[PDB]
């Protein structure tokens, strides 16, 4: 049976027993840094296994009224394992990932989940004009909820999300790389994004790789259960992670 | 010197013109190239991508989402139309803002057949059929569904398969049809109708919805750029 | 240091025309626009086991 | 040999299809894999063997970007009382003029060679008296990389360029050109910026942190007439060779800020009266 | 070898005849079988031996129709209170001039490409004052397919066009040019069109139908004088590399109108006094 | 660049020349050709064809 | 890349001309005006049967 | 054959390095020597193998002084009641403009040939009446070598050039241009000159000594209009196949005489709050 | 004659254009060749020569020499700052007008390694060794030895051989820097602190000097010509 | 009498151009501006003795 996937990186294994297929960023899986692409001259670091790892990215509830949720890469593993101690003792990174969402519900439940990884998804603020600080939109492993309504607090990101809070149409951000989630036939979604970049190298601190979306677009709905909600859970494995750098601990 | 006579268009300014200039950074050293992943090279590509539609446009819509999703239920008279719409891609308020309307919309002409995808998006217990009717162009839309069964059309079985795909040829008289489609290239209308009915065990909602996905075909291609109108200003951006 | 090469003509009907440079940097020269490759799987199939469309999507 | 003699696609044909009955279900896929089905309609009913002769030459990229657009107009009087209103001064930037833009950021990477074309027009200001004559104006076009002097008047000391590139023009004639190479220090322009500039994640943040692409400064050369005269200048790009990486949707909504994305919510698309209407 | 050197019929000589005396009547035919009779002079009569060197090389539809025939002229003014007389705005189409309408109706269907000119003259409008100094005006062409944005005024957003093909031109030099290919959607041009335009044989007739070729805008760049000047413009057409089919009388009638066929009855020809009169 | 001078003739607008001029719209697809009936490549041919002489033009 | 052809004389008297293409695009060459073949057989022997000049046109 | 196709460095690439532990001390040196140590940092840290693709094109002497800057302006008018007043008298010399002054003067001897150009623009002088109509003026560049005669007005019979060079130039035109040999009576041009003229060691001192490239004079040709018009000429200096030797630091202070080295002591570098101070 | 049609550009002055012109001096006897002494051929060579950086920058100095020399004394804190400086050899002050700035300064992009020279200039009876670190870019520079000797380091010992060199290594995300640098481009910091301490024996003065000579590597470059502002004039010279 | 080189082009991707001159003097031709050889030597290391690297500088 093809229904049946498994993924080991590092000491970490992923067991799915009813999913689809796995797509792999643009056709391309990760790798690294070649001789005559790098620019920086010292040697990297790879610490392999000890940072190439499943890690679990906290749980949020799904309920009726559920409108969707985004999270930033790296900064959401920022504090996580020895990837955040890399990230904080090095000037440069480069790696790519692998995100498992996982959503399992019964033969009675129905609903619909688009999961979909958004290369600089640049965001506009909530009054045109002003500014806002890097809180309102990254703060760690936490996720941020989308609003059905017009934002309109000046100090947050607009979180319409029928724009996507990117001046878009929501329905067409099937041209990232993506994958659904229906109850009906699937219980989980894998994405492997490859790095994707303007430079060889970036600093993981200042700079938001992409960012991770989940959107219902058929909302959640059951009749007598008791079962009131169902958890989603996200869990991302950097893959051929290398550094360069060092510089002591700073942001 | 040489003799040379000048013809009609010199000193001219043709924006879409093919000329060598001089450069004004003599021998100036680019950056090596970097192969990123995900180079694309034609908008066709962009194009054959499929994308959600908004069938449901019912003018009184006070939640934006609500628009992706077409409503079923499981009572319903024997033969009842579920969707109804004309096939106008880079028109039609459905098809206007798609990913496949915004790339027409570029253009004057078009020509080559569709991809329709339908998902069904209910309980994993319920279970149905429909028929999906493509009707080309006519004095009057079918109006049940024995009129709309005489032309191309699937029958569609839910099941393990959520999907179905509704391939729309190219039937026209012309090689190509406007963008901005008159009653000359009109191009045919698409309905949905129950075959059987949607039927639903104890303990499972008593409603369920399906969603539309649209996108060319490999014999698809479009001609003669143009400005899109969808965008516009009044002064200039500071 | 001339170039002859086809020039675009309809369906299927001296469709040459030829090219020099003058000029030292390659920045200089006339637009490309005679490539027509293109390769839709980046976007439309990007999942990693292939899938036969005869064959069902799942099982 | 002289001549290099040695340097078309055509759409899919249609095959013929007959009558079938068999276990395989082409029409019948998952969407859920995120791959987009490769049906085709000789896979649902029959159809006739037919030749296409169509080609996608004009959806390539080159052909798409490979046109002539405004991208900055000002305008600059001959003689005036205020100093700054004589001359000006554009810090580049393609976030100006909303046609372009959309054009660009349908792509979020791009690499490519420019081609730059001046138009200049003059007209005589309104005035209670405009009986003059003055000989034809000349122009000057001044290009000044980061970090270089910038002239403060029309008539300063930096207009004198020994190393910056500059473009002497007279009206009447055809307008200026030139070419410019692809001058980013990454390996590819980005329209889209999801960053800070302090690593401590403070302080400007978006594509303006990237914007370093220099100024252009124009003036009349030595034209000061007795009554006021005013020119403007237009400014046209027009990518070559071009690259792409990374498609991206177009925008649904209007621009509102030439330096962010900041937008008010639109409605995804125009209604009709009920989900079966579909007459006019 | 570089140059390809690989790359004239005259009429048919009369030849020599005798006297006859056969049963062969070559003469004598019947045109109720629809035949034009081929018989020749050397078939009625004794002749003599001539060769012909007359060709029929300038009787060709390519160099019938290859001639640039004025299509249409407007004037636009560079200042004035009225907003819609400051441009102009013409759908594309050819029966609005008489000559070479009734040129290209000699036949009903017609595959060509198309060389357009320009010709743009100005003139400054009479007044009780008229002393100014102007510089060299500036203008432009712009040509919007089937469906685009179109201008409503003077300084519209419309006119920074990004795809939209665009010439601009300043007074002195020589006529704006330019080549454009076969741009039907069908396999012909269509002069005349024996139809509806709904399918139940409802709404707009004839060839007004099939008339989707876009329009054409012309505007002053930024010239605006302190007093009224005015602009024409003529558009000419030549067709290049011409095929024609199915060829059909020439007209008769005057026009009346120019998306009609609508005409007013005429003689057939003039009178004379008898039928035998052959003098003066 | 290479000397050159202009001769008489130049900036004019001959209405029957022959010369190359740039296309406004690179790259454009024509249809494809099909050989519709009845195509006529000389007028000559239409004037070989018979035609009803009005002779009795009576003036009554 | 060059093409040599004659040019058109009078009757019976270095009638030699050389053309180049600079375009790109094949509707950019100059009008090809030198072809003179023609077939009036379409609109003046139109019959199914051929006709001999010489014999009855009928019986 | 007649093509002669008979007729790229890139910078040093990084070697991978590993851990070491031996008597060699690359980093250890002595400056005393004069020696510019070569160390690289292979040589004192592990690093990884990188090819570099960057080049030195744009810093050869060639470019860098192969750029167009101006050398000198000056006004003439075409009627007035000073003589001297109506033409331009100029020793040619290179000093006049400070930024080609202190380009050339990094190096001690230079040997090239020249490329001049001139950009002249003419204007009407303000006055109480200005309405005249003037055709288009004629201007004339005459360079005359050192001890040739020299006109003392603008009709004067030195104009008649028999054998000095000379260039006629009408306004509305592309700018003059010309290109000039290596016209040194020494091996190489010489900008600074620590001698004197006399033997004695008297006289003149420094480069002014060796100066004697001649003149440049302008004028109007017969343009003499009711109503003064004043013109300015712009010169423009272009090096072309370059040499240089001995090249010397850039200067650090103002320049202030044409024909000195004279200054005034200047601060070495600007000041900060300490030797720790970091921050902005 | 030959039919020709003007472009765009024509009769345009374009400062840094390539074009042939008549001479104005026909069949001119140029003066024959000699080989002086010395000859350069590219800028980078002069870039290449050392040159002294004024560090002592304390904004009091009264002789403007005292700015070439780092002071240093016998007795001092166990761990102590020598010196700290930005590395932005185009616009730092420290850098900006030597022979290395100077040249930098006529061009908008610059990438490549540095050399920093040190050499001690105390009495032969005196020691001494000092950790010199560069800290590559982030929120805060180095505030004790601790922290710097976390980044790439050198531990300097004076004897015999007066001078060490630190090599600045070429670590970046792009491939060029521009030398107006901004927060962006920034390049990290370097900064010198005692080791072990100076001592000295009897009958030797208590303080000594040190001087520091900057130059670029062999990979080091530059692009984009542009024109310096640390010159510029008023009025016309006479 | 058409030299026939190479132009400029970025990192490793006609690129050729041809030249003629048109005039009798070698000071009327364009800037050689294609030469990039260079030697730091004559400035970086003018001793006479020549230095190695690895070893001490004195003794
Ligand atoms: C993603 C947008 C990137 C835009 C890059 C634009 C690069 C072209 C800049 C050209 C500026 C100089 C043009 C005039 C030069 C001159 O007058 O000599
Ligand atoms: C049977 C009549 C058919 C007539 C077909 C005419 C086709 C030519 C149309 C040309 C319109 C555009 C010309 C100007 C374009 C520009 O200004 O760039
Ligand atoms: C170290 C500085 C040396 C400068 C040498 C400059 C040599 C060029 C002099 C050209 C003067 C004549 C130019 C105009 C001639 C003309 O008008 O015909
Ligand atoms: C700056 C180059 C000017 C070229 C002028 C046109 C070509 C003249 C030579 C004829 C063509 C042969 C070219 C070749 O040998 O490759
Ligand atoms: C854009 C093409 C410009 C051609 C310029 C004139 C021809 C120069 C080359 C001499 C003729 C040889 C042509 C060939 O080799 O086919
Ligand atoms: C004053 C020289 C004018 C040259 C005109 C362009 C070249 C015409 C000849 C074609 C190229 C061949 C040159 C050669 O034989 O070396």
């Amino acid at each position: 049976s093809d229904r049946v996937r498994s993924i080991t990186l590092g000491n970490s294994t992923i067991t799915t027993q009813e999913c689809a297929n796995v797509v792999v960023g643009y056709g391309r899986w990760p790798t690294y840094l070649r001789d005559d692409e790098a620019t920086a001259e010292d040697q990297p670091t790879q610490p392999d296994v000890a940072t190439c790892r499943f890690y679990t990215l906290d749980s949020i509830k799904w309920e009726k009224g559920s409108v969707g949720w985004w999270w930033k890469f790296p900064e959401a593993l920022s504090d996580m394992g020895l990837f955040g101690q890399n990230m904080q003792y090095h000037y440069l990174g480069r790696a790519g990932y692998t995100i498992h969402v996982q959503c399992n519900a019964s033969k009675f439940h129905q609903g619909c989940l688009l999961v979909v990884c958004v290369p600089e998804a640049e965001m506009g603020g909530a009054v045109v004009g002003q500014a806002f600080s890097a809180t309102a939109m990254a703060n760690g492993d936490k996720a941020y909820e989308f609003t059905s309504a017009t934002q309109s607090d000046q100090t947050k990101v607009q979180t319409a999300i029928h724009n996507a809070g990117m001046g878009v149409g929501v329905g067409n951000l099937t041209i990232y790389p993506h994958q659904w989630i229906n109850l009906r036939t699937n219980n989980s979604a894998t994405i492997v994004m490859p790095y994707i970049n303007s430079v060889p190298m970036d600093n993981m601190f200042r700079h938001y790789n992409f960012t991770l979306m989940v959107i219902p677009f058929v909302k959640l709905d059951y009749a007598d259960t008791a079962s009131t909600y169902v958890p989603i859970t996200v869990t991302v494995a950097p893959m051929c992670a290398e550094y360069n750098g060092l510089r002591l601990a700073q942001a | 010197g040489l003799p040379t006579m000048n013809t009609p268009g010199s000193t001219q300014f043709l924006t879409s013109d093919d000329f060598q200039s001089p450069c004004a950074l003599p021998q100036f050293d680019v950056t090596p190239s970097m192969n990123i992943p995900g180079e694309v090279k034609n908008l066709m590509e962009i194009a054959e991508v499929d994308s959600v539609v908004p069938v449901n446009n019912v003018q009184d819509t006070t939640d934006q989402m609500e628009m992706f999703r077409i409503p079923v239920t499981i009572n319903a008279p024997l033969q009842q139309q579920v969707f109804g719409l004309r096939l106008q891609p880079g028109l039609d308020s459905v098809f206007k803002h798609t990913l496949l309307g915004e790339i027409l919309n570029y253009y004057a002409h078009w020509s080559g057949s569709m991809k329709l995808t339908f998902v069904f998006c209910g309980s994993a217990m319920a279970t149905g059929k429909f028929l999906i009717a493509y009707s080309p162009p006519g004095a009057n839309p079918p109006k049940t569904r024995k009129d709309a069964m005489l032309g191309t059309h699937i029958i569609w079985d839910i099941g393990l398969q959520s999907s179905c795909v509704l391939c729309v040829p190219w039937i026209s008289q012309t090689h190509y049809r406007l963008v901005q489609q008159d009653e000359y290239t009109s191009a045919g209308y698409v309905t949905c109708w129950y075959q059987t009915g949607m039927i639903v065990p104890p303990g499972t909602p008593n409603s369920s919805s399906i969603m539309c996905f649209a996108s060319a075909c490999n014999d698809f291609s479009v001609r003669m750029l143009r400005d899109t109108p969808f965008i516009s200003q009044d002064n200039k951006l500071q | 240091g001339a170039q002859v090469s086809t020039q675009k003509t309809g369906a299927h009907e001296i469709i040459h025309y030829t090219n020099i440079n003058y000029y030292k940097d390659a920045a200089s020269n006339s637009a490309n626009r005679q490539d027509f490759t293109q390769d839709p799987s980046k976007f439309t199939e990007p999942v990693k086991d292939v899938m036969i469309k005869s064959l069902p999507a799942l099982n | 040999g002289d001549v290099e003699e040695a340097i078309v696609v055509h759409v899919a044909d249609t095959m013929r299809s007959g009558p079938s009955n068999s276990a395989s279900v082409p029409a019948l896929t998952a969407v859920e894999t995120g791959h987009t089905s490769q049906v085709t309609p000789s896979d649902t009913m029959q159809t006739r063997h037919v030749k296409n002769y169509h080609s996608r030459s004009e959806s390539t990229v080159e052909n798409f970007l490979g046109r002539s657009a405004c991208v900055y107009m000002e305008e600059y009087k001959t003689t005036d009382n205020d100093v700054n209103k004589k001359f000006v001064a554009w810090p580049i930037n393609t976030k100006q003029m909303v046609q372009m833009r959309r054009k660009l950021e349908m792509f979020t990477y791009l690499r490519f060679d420019m081609e730059v074309t001046f138009v200049i027009t003059s007209r005589q200001d309104p005035g209670t008296t405009l009986a003059q004559d003055m000989p034809v104006l000349t122009h000057q076009i001044m290009y000044v990389p980061p970090g270089g002097p910038i002239p403060a008047k029309v008539d300063d000391y930096a207009w004198q360029t020994s190393t910056n590139p500059s473009i002497f023009w007279t009206e009447g004639n055809a307008p200026a050109r030139m070419s410019i190479p692809f001058i980013s220090i990454g390996n590819a322009y980005s329209n889209f910026y999801d960053g800070w500039s302090n690593f401590d994640q403070r302080g400007s943040y978006g594509y303006n942190t990237l914007n370093n692409l220099g100024h252009i400064y124009v003036r009349h050369v030595s034209g000061s007439s007795p009554h006021p005269i005013t020119s403007t200048i237009r400014v046209y790009f027009k990518p070559k060779h071009t690259r792409a990486w990374v498609p991206r949707p177009p925008r649904l909504c209007q621009y509102k800020k030439a330096f962010s994305v900041d937008f008010t919510p639109t409605p995804i698309t125009d209604t009709r009266k009920d989900i079966n209407t579909v007459t006019t």
